[PDB]
RNA sequence: AUGCCUGAAUAGGGUGAAGCCAGAGGAAACUCUGGUGGAGGCUCGCGAAUUUGGGUAUAGUAGCAAAUAUUCAAAUGAGAACUUUGAAGACUGAAGUGGGGAAAGGUUCCACGUCAACAGCAGUUGGACGUGGGUUAGUCGAUCCUAAGAGAUGGUUUCAAAGGCCUGACAGGCCACCAUCGAAAGGGAAUCCGGUUAAGAUUCCGGAACCUGGAUAUGGAUUCUUCACGGUAACGUAACUGAAUGUGGAGACGUCGGCGCGAGCCCUGGGAGGAGUUAUCUUUUCUUCUUAACAGCUUAUCACCCCGGAAUUGGUUUAUCCGGAGAUGGGGUCUUAUGGCUGGAAGAGGCCAGCACCUUUGCUGGCUCCGGUGCGCUUGUGACGGCCCGUGAAAAUCCACAGGAAGGAAUAGUUUUCAUGCCAGGUCGUACUGUCUCCAAGGUGAACAGCCUCUAGUUGAUAGAAGAUAAGGGAAGUCGGUCCGUAACUUCGGGAUAAGGAUUGGCUCUAAGGGUCGGGUAG
RNA sequence: AUUCCCACUGUCCCUAUCUACUAUCUAGCGAGGCUGUCUGAUCAGGCAUUGCGUAAGCAGUAGAGUAGCCGUUACGAUCUGCUGAGA
RNA sequence: GAACGCGCGAUACUCUUUGAACGCACAUUGCGCCCCUUGGUAUUCCAGGGGGCAAGCGU
């Protein structure tokens, strides 16, 4: 039944400043400003949240190790597993089709 | 603040060149069996943190107290 | 007091939970479970007693329809 | 128990909202009986297609 | 009149659209019935109108200055209706007469002394007068970035010689594109609790902690000498080099609805204290029983992976959506949002009791515990569903990925996104009040409402005296008149097996139904 | 919008009474009952712009019903008496 | 000419902040760069001081 308000300069209900109410060890209710939550990194091909990569603020990534923001597979930390598998399969099939086209062309101008 | 479960780590903390004081705090508290007992907290602050060792055994606390350096200041409670 | 949506939600949740419990326990097979699930979603049963009574009456009628035909033909 | 948003809206925005609702109702009632107020789809339906227009011209 | 950029707001009651589920009629189409669902030019309190801040375009007469209620005793003072204390009466009633902020004001904040003027009576009072005191930041803002737009350079990148970098025992090579201003409500690295003054607090004091930048040292790894491994996989790790060049993520983005979860508040049981009432009754009414940032361990819906191959179609939401483009089922991986335990931390804060004094007069001893609850209010969050629409502002800032340049060993090879250790953080605002804005108890109402009270504030406003009803007629008037008596029902789980006061024993076939041991007379 | 029917009414015959507010002077300046709610409950009171004739207490074996046994604890509206009482 | 201070400018009864006003901005005591020098452990860090910044396919 004790009423609390903002503790900073901004007096408006903006997304920047948001308030939680906590009971301090002094026995009173007090306001506390909450920071914006972090966002999971997303795959660069399909846009789904990357698996096994920590969710932090943009500047909090510079203070953790590489194993907390990467995956041991190729493109790990940038693309998910299915996208990488699709990339591998597509690249191999494209190269095989290029070989087949080159052989067919070598045959078709071999006539003259 | 940090908690440590290692007695020798606490002793190593108290043996460094830049050590000021160690605090020994006593709490009379009950366990799950309902019988009350004496719990001792040994607190020493390192470079940037305060390390606390909690011991629920009286004999171990006595042995650790006897094993503290004689040139180390100890705050009782 | 309690609005219609809350009562309906509680009733449907308890009905579905009971149906799942019966299906896991082996008292109700897959097909009877599916039929009863669709029926309970359609306000066919008003409480647990109605569901149990419908189950047991369905079991009796399934036991009896096979002899029903000759039973009526003989008379 | 009244919600905070309801209290805020009733203290702040109720009067002008009611006034604008009244004005809209009055204008709609006034123009209900007037002739010359039609929607674009209705105007197109009354106009008809091209082929309907050569049919009308003939 | 029409705009644009960045914010706040777009609430509540009622009704009940598509779609879906279960039924009945019909050969379909379809039509009724019940539920569900929660939509709108739906309702309720050529024209007009269409919330809001900041920025930015095209005669000692009239009278008393109007905000209700004051009374008693004491103190000060020359002087008291107005100052102060106590008592009584009354008021605001969380949508305040309560606590804060932006802008604006500029000392109005606090103390001491005073009533010449002012506060339309008075005044010993003061937002007055005179003299002093008071505003403490690495973490809160500005400072940084860009938005609409503004605006230099030669109208906003244009027939401009508009600039930086690299290689090499001056020549060669690479790249394109324009300054700057514009937000104390947008984006943004990091601090909490307790205490403290006459007036200062996320700024001071005590304790505790984070952020950024920098130079460096030690341990460990880099396993034969040269940039590490494991798992089928999702992926895991104490590390585990990476130039030019080319990309990806966060920043970074419409609105609404129900459902699930967390926290604060509200409600509530036991117990340990303190207070009130008690002619009578009342195991009774009020109040204390709190745990900050930060840190370690652990904890997930969703999503993904592996096995497997599904119609007698199953799974499944409050909302009928999903499955050979791989369901049900079985087993795993991940994000740590958010709970739990612990350190911070009981030493703090709170509630009590007792002992010291013409004095800073503080000392001592206890208790600070264990639970329940939800169409409740506030707020955050997850998976969905609906509708509008440029796939829903930009930039500073951080991270990652492809690529393979270059470098690395014999009296300290190379790297140091692993661990520990050292140093520093400037300028301006901060007192006080306050067209836009923040917080928000309970009970009755049993229909938003109104009424009453808790915490907290008031007693301000010159003072004293001295609409309703109605006999008979009835428009003759005027231009116009929720609570007492019934019955059936009715909530969650667990249970299987025909019942649940009795004498319990209860069908056929079909995997297992705790282990073990034991068979005569004669030669 | 107008006209007729019934019912009602201080519109009128025909005015009368009460409350609040106002106006005036003075000191100074100066152009018994009931509804809702609250005192923990009775009793007794406050508020809601009058809000809209048998007291308090005790007793009865009479008393709707709540609560003990298969003649019987207790609570108990209402009723009766003290009581043309009480004020 | 203006602002702030003790006629004058921190040397104040030499010349602060500005102003045609000149490193860039500006309704801010905001933001830089270059050269010398000094101090605090100091080759790196931090700070103070002084002084500054409105070629050609032509002959
Ligand atoms: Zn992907």
């Amino acid at each position: 039944a004790q009423r609390v308000t903002f503790r900073r300069r901004n007096p408006y209900n903006t997304r920047s400043n948001k308030i939680k109410v906590v009971k301090t060890p002094g026995g009173i209710l007090r306001a506390q400003h909450v920071k914006k939550l972090a966002t999971r990194p997303k795959c660069g091909d399909c846009g789904s949240a990357l698996q096994g990569i920590s969710t932090l603020r943009p500047r909090q990534y510079a203070t953790v190790s590489k194993t907390h923001k990467t995956v041991s597979r190729a493109y790990g930390g940038s693309r998910c597993a299915n996208c990488v598998k699709e990339r591998i399969i597509r690249a191999f099939l494209i190269e095989e089709q290029k070989i087949v086209k080159k052989v067919v062309k070598e045959q078709t101008e071999a006539a003259k | 603040a940090r908690e440590i479960t290692d007695i020798k780590q606490f002793l190593e903390l108290t043996r460094r060149a830049d050590v000021k004081t160690a605090t020994v705090k006593i709490n009379k508290k009950l366990n799950k069996a309902g019988k009350p007992f004496r719990q001792t907290k040994f607190k020493v602050r390192g470079s940037s943190s305060l390390y606390t060792l909690v011991i629920n055994d009286a004999g171990k606390a006595k042995k650790l107290i006897q094993s503290l350096p004689p040139t180390l200041k100890v705050n009782r409670l | 007091r309690l609005p219609s949506q809350v009562v309906w939600i509680r009733r449907l949740r308890v009905l579905r939970r009971l149906l799942a419990k019966y299906r896991d326990a082996g008292k109700i097979d897959k097909h009877l479970y599916h039929v009863l699930y669709k029926e309970s979603k359609g306000n066919a049963f008003k409480h647990k007693r109605a569901l149990v009574e419908h189950i047991i009456q369905a079991k009796a009628d399934a036991q009896r329809e096979k002899a029903l035909n000759e039973e009526a033909e003989a008379r | 128990k009244v919600s905070k948003s309801t209290k805020k809206f009733q203290s702040k925005h109720l009067k002008h909202t009611l006034d604008q609702r009244r004005k809209e109702k009055i204008q709609k009632k006034r123009i209900q009986g007037r002739r010359g107020n039609k929607t674009d789809q209705e105007k197109a339906d009354a106009a008809g297609t091209r082929e309907q227009q050569q049919l009308k011209k003939s």
